[PDB]
RNA sequence: GUCUAACGUCUAUGCGAGUGUUUGGGUGUAAAACCCGUACGCGUAAUGAAAGUGAACGAAGGUGGGGGCCCAUUAGGGUGCACCAUCGACCGAUCCUGAUGUGUUCGGAUGGAUUUGAGUAAGAGCAUAGCUGUUGGGACCCGAAAGAUGGUGAACUAUGCCUG
RNA sequence: GGCGAAAGACUAAUCGAACCAUCUAGUAGCUGGUUCCUGCCGAAGUUUCCCUCAGGAUAGCAGAAGCUCGUAUCAGUUUUAU
RNA sequence: UUGCUUAAUUGAACGUGGACAAUUGAAUGAAGAGCUUUUAGUGGGCCAUUUUUGGUAAGCAGAACUGGCGAUGCGGGAUGA
RNA sequence: CCUAAGGGGGACUCAUGGAGAACAGAAAUCUCCAGUAGAACAAAAGGGUAAAAGUCCCCUUGAUUUUGAUUUUCAGUGUGAAUACAAACCAUGAAAGUGUGGCCUAUCGAUCCUUUAGUCCCUCGGAAUUUGAGGCUAGAGGUGCCAGAAAAGUUACCACAGGGAUAACUGGCUUGUGGCAGUCAAGCGUUCAUAGCGACAUUGCUUUUUGAUUCUUCGAUGUCGGCUCUUCCUAUCAUACCGAAGCAGAAUUCGGUAAGCGUUGGAUUGUUCACCCACUAAUAGGGAACGUGAGCUGGGUUUAGACCGUCGUGAGACAGGUUAGUUU
RNA sequence: GGUUGCGGCCAUAUCUAGCAGAAAGCACCGUUCCCCGUUCGAUCAACCGUAGUUAAGCUGCUAAGAGCAAUACCGAGUAGUGUAGUGGGAGACCAUACGCGAAACUAUUGUGCUGCAAUCU
């Protein structure tokens, strides 16, 4: 029979109708594949920062 | 491919967690059991009339087979199993290798 | 047949620059990346663990992840018709520092410097940057310079 | 094409006012071969601006029928009239960028006496595309 | 024949379905027609009434403990207790049961 | 000829009156498109849109949600406002004293608010005592929450819910859920 | 391009942590309309192959936004539903540790883990209807060469026989 | 099945497997056809997998329903730095 | 703040509090930005300029980018996707 | 393919050249100097590597365990392969470190079934014990058409759905091939390049060859050749008028204008082509859907019968021979 | 400023041939009982600083030096190229318009700079 190989024709014409949209950005990236011990301790600093805030707060109000 | 009848490493068994030494083994694969669930079910398709009701492989392409090493703790008697690559040659224990000797 | 391999036309783009093959000079283990750095992205021939895919020789990315010898770098690659995140990881070996980060903050700290001055002078100061305008008006001496004047010049073979 | 969309470009005989700087210039010379352009005179200015300014209301096409249109859009640019506007065309002002993209692409007809024997090609070249400088005045009024 | 973010199907129309299709039209010809029939078996033995006294019975299984419904007959057993005999209780309006 | 930068003849693709043909509604749209035009009070132009959403756009808000959108600090005595129905919790332990404006009360709601010493008003009864919604608190139901938006972007290692009949070991548990029987995703 | 069984999205409607009278019973001006209720279906709990276990550290969590609302007085502050990004908590599975104790092999407190679930985290569903899309059905309409089951032909003709 | 001094010949103008009725509206990735108007939008013949190469699934292109918001921060473009 | 890290009172990450106010840090444009669900047809292509492979070449076969025809009428090229 | 050709550490530095040393020479072994790698690193090629990744030596099993994240192909699915970490357990080294197979880029495999290992855990559903069986997790057994049916032929007795998405005529592009024609002039031609020729090269034309392609036609354009008949081309075989000669005459050869006019009868062959005989002024070459089958004929080719040779186990095949075969 | 130890950049530092080098340092240098390694105390290991030397190393200077580095009324706005035309040419290719713009060549200049610690005529 033997028909068309490939083509790359017209399909930057189809990619730009709608798409080529950069990314949006957040303040909070995901810390998903970042190294678990620093993970697993910056679990403990946090809570304890929130800890902190929490306390100096309370006595501020009462 | 030569491979040493004694190695040390890691036991999974809950008593040594630890490397230990093993005796290697080549892997046999063992008995097809006449009580097996799926023998039992092909049995039974096959009996009576129909011909043969499951499909027979023919097209065989691989030309080697994967080794298998049999790994058991002489501690604990806990077997371990590896799988090596495929090789048409294979020994355990042979005579090791002597560099600098003539033709 | 057809061959698409890892490393597949990378002949020259992996390539040791010329007379700097060799060891590796040590700024290179001595460079600090922090999250959030700028990176760019060049692969070492030499060193061949942690390399980059052809396609991040020459990108520029973010660090997101610090390791013992390595870095991840988000990068952005086009696929199709939007962007996909993807998460490299590569030694320090294929990683420089990128220089686009400081010119902006060289010129953070310039403007801030110069708003205080005119604020401290009580005037105002302009910190937009301008594209360049067109030239303006000026005279031209002739002192030493009066005007030569050429002609084309005929047609000749030095053959 | 997207230079052209950018510089509000987007019908044959429409016309835009731009500031002379890097940006811009490579931005028209990335449109070149499909623009005539040059440098107007005030009288060039006040015509255009007279006859065919409109102003961008609302996203909407209003013709520059009063001075109070002007003011209700750009008096906090200090533009309170339309010769405010030409002013601040013509001597490129502070608030140029506001004046001339608040400014409608002027929608001009074809030249009354027609264009040279084929258009596309520069005007060095005996055609009608670049810079023609002092002519785009001359081209304007065949135009406008 | 796959296609799309859809469940997956059973169903079971591959034999000759539609020669065994029963469309109850006929619904309620036969609830008016029940209802006639129980006229005419309530004029048959009145004033004597027309359902026999059902026992209490305990529902089998753990998921019907908890339910009480009308078993199928008295037994033996519970008849002996008020002086009734089975043959005689099923002439006088009472079921009886052997089996519980 | 044009060089079109944007595409001709688009609608607006927002709803500019309710798909119901409910008269009674109509009415409250009469009213706030009358409010929204003409109080320049943003409250008026947030009702008048939001009694054009569909049925699955206003999620029935629970009277637990009122009461915790209450319990902010500072709006104990504000109006709840929910445009759509309000229904009962039966978790509750208390409910306070409060003045809510819905679209419909459940028989439930309806009891527990005025048990508890409260109003039940509709949104023509708010629009005189609060005709700008002073002091108001508008209250939304949750919409992710909806059981087909558990189905919604299904794919690998998507963590969404297949779109299936049954649910048991027996329905795609085996091949591409499980690493012992291939992959997982 | 239909009708039907079972379905996805969207929309309208009734009720709503419930919902669905219609299998059936009552009733009737009699296939209608009207009325009735136990069960049952779906939902309200998940997870694990299973034995099984089974959802609050906290104002049902923190951070950055967030329409609307409150206090202001450009600006600013407070409160911030839906929703978005991110970091957590709880339940089930997997792995680690293994208290008082004990049918001495059971029990599994307590504290953890780049693991994992179609979960919890102040319910949202059920039912009816409509368009569009899916699958099984003759399946948009018409179409094979074939296969099977059960029957009818040696008035033509082939061959044997009998009689001319 | 018959019958054949054998041609795959003959078996009621039917024979390399008669005729009749039924299963049967047999199945068909292949042909053909597929019935009123206007308005708006408007493609693809490309990716991956498939005994896949005249076909499907899948992604893309397109329509419809909208939803959260209202200049927030986007761009098939330029400048500067790298 | 931490159970991570340092010889450390060193750092890492996330933070409380304070300072820098509209030239808040290039141009130009912006019938606004962002998001979701669902589904059709299609999955034979071809041509022109330029880059380009096989072939002596081909109205041949095959790629790259763009624009077109297909799906498109109108004026010109007499005629012509 | 490799128990090292994997891992760690240490020491040394290859290809090659020069100058020297008994047998010893181009090649044996020894010495010095030079030696950016011109070598070696399992195997293709590319990249990489010098107090090493190369050579040699020592010790080893990290070619181990639990699983997550990520890169490539990508639908951002699978498979293969690889990367950086987390938690273990180890090897090596004084140590820092390095090591999760091979310096890097290839070296491989789902569902169902079986088997082994692990957990010695769950279940066999009226309750138990022990066998047996079934589960959970990880390997192996394999799909090479490698995202993975279980599979020999023939039909010249043939059928169906279609296809000009595709071959066998004509036609279209091309002109390799075929045919024909030029230029430059080393040579030939007794002397003498061009009366007549003309190598090495090179420029073209033609579509009567054969290729190349597959655009049209597969709901069909009747596919060879001959007979009959008309017309057209010129690259002219003869006949008209002329120019040239290595033209004395006769004969002959080259050329110009020239297609007005003619270009045959037969043996063999289905032939187109060919070859012979003979006449003739000459017996030129071609086109017109390889003109011409509702003009014929039907010898050939190419249905079904049949024979032979070769092939095949066979049914049957042959672009091999042979004979009979409806021309509406 | 010299020198040593440890370095950063990694030839303006390399290569060849000469010459010079105060002080300290470095170095060669002397020895083999001990730890240690070799065919060989040559390398490696240890000891003495005692017997000697700047001969070598190292350092600096010299060279129309090689190489390397930098610069440019050098070549050259050339080659190439993005964009354009119903431009030229049978073609091969070429010219023009708006832009970007080399390499070789030629000439000149230079030949390590520097961080921490210690030490010295
Ligand atoms: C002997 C002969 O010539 O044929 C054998 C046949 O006997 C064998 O039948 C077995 C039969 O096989 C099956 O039922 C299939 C199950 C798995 C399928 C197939 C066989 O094997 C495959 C392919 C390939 O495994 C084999 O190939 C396995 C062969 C085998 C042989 C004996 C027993 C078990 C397996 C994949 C690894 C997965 O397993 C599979 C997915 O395609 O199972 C019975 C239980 C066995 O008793 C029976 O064995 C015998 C000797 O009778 O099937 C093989 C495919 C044939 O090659
Ligand atoms: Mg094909
Ligand atoms: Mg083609
Ligand atoms: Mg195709
Ligand atoms: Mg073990
Ligand atoms: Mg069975
Ligand atoms: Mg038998
Ligand atoms: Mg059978
Ligand atoms: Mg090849
Ligand atoms: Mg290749
Ligand atoms: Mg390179
Ligand atoms: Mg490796
Ligand atoms: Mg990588
Ligand atoms: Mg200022
Ligand atoms: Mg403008
Ligand atoms: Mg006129
Ligand atoms: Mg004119
Ligand atoms: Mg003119
Ligand atoms: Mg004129
Ligand atoms: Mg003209
Ligand atoms: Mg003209
Ligand atoms: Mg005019
Ligand atoms: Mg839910
Ligand atoms: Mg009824
Ligand atoms: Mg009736
Ligand atoms: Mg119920
Ligand atoms: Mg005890
Ligand atoms: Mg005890
Ligand atoms: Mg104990
Ligand atoms: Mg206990
Ligand atoms: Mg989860
Ligand atoms: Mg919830
Ligand atoms: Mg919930
Ligand atoms: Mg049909
Ligand atoms: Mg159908
Ligand atoms: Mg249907
Ligand atoms: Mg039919
Ligand atoms: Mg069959
Ligand atoms: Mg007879
Ligand atoms: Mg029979
Ligand atoms: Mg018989
Ligand atoms: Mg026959
Ligand atoms: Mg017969
Ligand atoms: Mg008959
Ligand atoms: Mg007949
Ligand atoms: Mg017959
Ligand atoms: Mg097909
Ligand atoms: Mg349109
Ligand atoms: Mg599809
Ligand atoms: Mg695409
Ligand atoms: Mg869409
Ligand atoms: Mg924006
Ligand atoms: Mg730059
Ligand atoms: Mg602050
Ligand atoms: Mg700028
Ligand atoms: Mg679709
Ligand atoms: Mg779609
Ligand atoms: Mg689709
Ligand atoms: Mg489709
Ligand atoms: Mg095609
Ligand atoms: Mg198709
Ligand atoms: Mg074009
Ligand atoms: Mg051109
Ligand atoms: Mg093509
Ligand atoms: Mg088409
Ligand atoms: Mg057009
Ligand atoms: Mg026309
Ligand atoms: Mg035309
Ligand atoms: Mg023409
Ligand atoms: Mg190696
Ligand atoms: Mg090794
Ligand atoms: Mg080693
Ligand atoms: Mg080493
Ligand atoms: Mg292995
Ligand atoms: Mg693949
Ligand atoms: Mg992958
Ligand atoms: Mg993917
Ligand atoms: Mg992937
Ligand atoms: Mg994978
Ligand atoms: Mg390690
Ligand atoms: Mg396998
Ligand atoms: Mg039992
Ligand atoms: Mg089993
Ligand atoms: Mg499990
Ligand atoms: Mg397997
Ligand atoms: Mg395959
Ligand atoms: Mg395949
Ligand atoms: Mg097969
Ligand atoms: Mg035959
Ligand atoms: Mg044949
Ligand atoms: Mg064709
Ligand atoms: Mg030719
Ligand atoms: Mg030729
Ligand atoms: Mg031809
Ligand atoms: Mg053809
Ligand atoms: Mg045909
Ligand atoms: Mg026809
Ligand atoms: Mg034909
Ligand atoms: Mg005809
Ligand atoms: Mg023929
Ligand atoms: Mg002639
Ligand atoms: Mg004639
Ligand atoms: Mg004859
Ligand atoms: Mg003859
Ligand atoms: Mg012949
Ligand atoms: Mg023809
Ligand atoms: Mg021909
Ligand atoms: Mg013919
Ligand atoms: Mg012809
Ligand atoms: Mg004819
Ligand atoms: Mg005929
Ligand atoms: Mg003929
Ligand atoms: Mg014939
Ligand atoms: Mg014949
Ligand atoms: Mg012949
Ligand atoms: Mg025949
Ligand atoms: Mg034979
Ligand atoms: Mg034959
Ligand atoms: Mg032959
Ligand atoms: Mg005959
Ligand atoms: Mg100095
Ligand atoms: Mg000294
Ligand atoms: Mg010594
Ligand atoms: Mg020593
Ligand atoms: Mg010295
Ligand atoms: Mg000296
Ligand atoms: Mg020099
Ligand atoms: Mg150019
Ligand atoms: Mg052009
Ligand atoms: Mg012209
Ligand atoms: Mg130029
Ligand atoms: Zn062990």
């Amino acid at each position: 029979a033997k028909s068309k190989n490939h083509t790359a024709h017209n399909q930057t014409r189809k990619a730009h109708r709608n798409g080529i949209k950069k990314p949006k950005t957040y303040k909070y990236p995901s810390l998903k594949g970042v190294d678990a011990k620093f993970k697993r301790n910056h679990r403990y600093a946090l809570h304890g920062t929130a800890k902190a805030l929490a306390k100096a707060r309370a006595e501020k109000s009462a | 491919v030569n491979v040493p009848k004694t190695r040390k490493t890691y036991c999974k068994g809950k008593e040594c967690r630890k490397h230990t030494q093993h005796k290697v083994t080549q892997y046999k694969a063992g008995k097809a059991s006449l009580f097996a669930q799926g023998k039992r079910r092909y049995d039974r398709k096959q009996s009576g009339y129909g011909g043969q009701t499951k499909q027979i492989f023919h097209k065989k392409a691989k030309t080697t087979k994967k080794v298998v090493l049999r790994l058991e703790c002489v501690v604990c008697k806990t077997k371990a199993q590896l799988p090596l690559k495929r090789c048409k040659h294979f020994e355990l224990g042979g005579d090791k290798k002597q560099k600098g000797q003539a033709l | 047949g057809k061959s698409r391999g890892y490393r597949s036309g990378t002949r020259y783009a992996f390539q040791r620059d010329f007379k700097k093959h060799g060891a590796i000079p040590l700024s290179t283990y001595l460079k600090v990346y922090k999250v959030g750095d700028i990176v760019d992205i060049k692969a070492n021939g030499s060193i061949q663990k942690g390399m980059p895919h052809k396609y991040y020789h020459g990108k520029t990315g973010i660090v997101y992840n610090v390791t013992k010898s390595s870095v991840g770098v988000i990068i952005n690659k086009v696929v199709g018709n939007r962007y996909i995140e993807k998460r490299v990881n590569l030694r320090v070996e294929h990683v420089k520092h990128s220089a686009c980060r400081q010119e902006f903050l060289n010129r953070v700290k310039s403007n801030a410097a110069k708003k205080r001055e005119a604020k401290a002078n009580g005037e105002t100061v302009y910190l937009k940057r301008q594209a360049a305008k067109p030239r303006g008006s000026r005279i031209i001496s002739t002192e030493g310079n009066i005007p030569q004047t050429l002609a084309p010049v005929a047609y000749e073979t030095f053959i | 094409r997207k230079v052209l969309q950018l510089l509000r470009l987007t019908q044959i005989n429409a016309g835009v006012f731009v500031r002379l700087t890097k940006a811009t210039s490579e931005l028209i010379k990335l449109a070149e071969p499909y623009v005539a352009y040059g440098y107007p005179s005030l009288s060039t200015i006040r015509q255009l601006v007279y006859k065919r300014g409109f102003g961008k209301v609302n996203k909407q096409r209003i013709a520059l029928s009063d001075n109070a249109i002007i003011e209700a859009n750009l008096g906090k640019f200090n533009i309170l009239s339309i010769e405010d506007l030409i002013h601040e065309i013509y001597t490129v002002g502070p608030n140029f960028k506001q004046v001339s993209n608040f400014l409608w692409p002027f929608k001009l007809s074809n030249p009354n006496g027609g264009f040279r024997a084929r258009k596309f090609q520069h005007f060095i070249q005996g055609g009608d595309t670049g810079n023609r400088e002092q002519f785009i005045n001359a081209l304007v009024k065949q135009m406008n | 024949a796959i296609s799309k973010n859809l469940p997956l199907l059973n169903n079971h129309f591959r034999k000759h379905w539609q020669e065994r299709v029963r469309v109850h039209f006929d619904q309620a010809g036969k609830k008016a027609s029940r209802r006639q029939s129980r006229l005419r078996k309530a004029a048959k033995i009145a004033p004597r009434p027309i359902d026999a006294l059902r026992p209490v019975v305990r529902a089998p299984t753990v998921k019907y403990n908890r339910k009480v419904r009308a078993g199928r007959g008295f037994t033996l057993a519970e008849l002996k207790a008020v002086g009734i005999a089975p043959k005689y209780a099923r002439t006088i309006g009472i079921s009886v049961d052997h089996r519980r | 000829g044009r060089d079109h930068t944007s595409k001709q003849h688009v609608r607006s693709g927002h709803r500019t009156a309710p798909k119901s043909d409910n008269v009674y509604l109509q009415l409250l749209v009469k009213l706030y498109s009358f409010l929204a035009r003409r109080t320049d009070a943003p409250f008026n132009k947030v009702i008048l849109k939001s009694l054009f959403l569909s049925k699955i756009n206003r999620p029935p808000v629970s009277v637990s949600r009122i009461s915790r959108a209450l319990k902010q600090k500072g709006a104990a005595e504000k109006t709840i406002v929910v445009v759509g129905t309000v229904t009962d919790d039966n978790r509750l332990l208390e409910f306070p004293k409060a003045t809510i404006a819905a679209l419909r009360f459940t028989a439930g709601a309806k009891d527990r608010i005025l048990k508890n010493g409260g109003e039940a008003i509709t949104l023509d009864q708010l629009a005189l005592r609060a005709p700008k919604g002073q002091n108001t608190l508008i209250v939304r139901g949750p919409r992710n929450s909806r059981e087909a938006v558990r189905h919604f972007g299904f794919g690998p290692h998507k963590g969404k819910a297949p779109r299936i009949l049954s649910k048991g070991r027996k329905f795609e548990r085996a091949r591409g859920r499980r690493r012992s029987r291939g992959f997982k995703v």
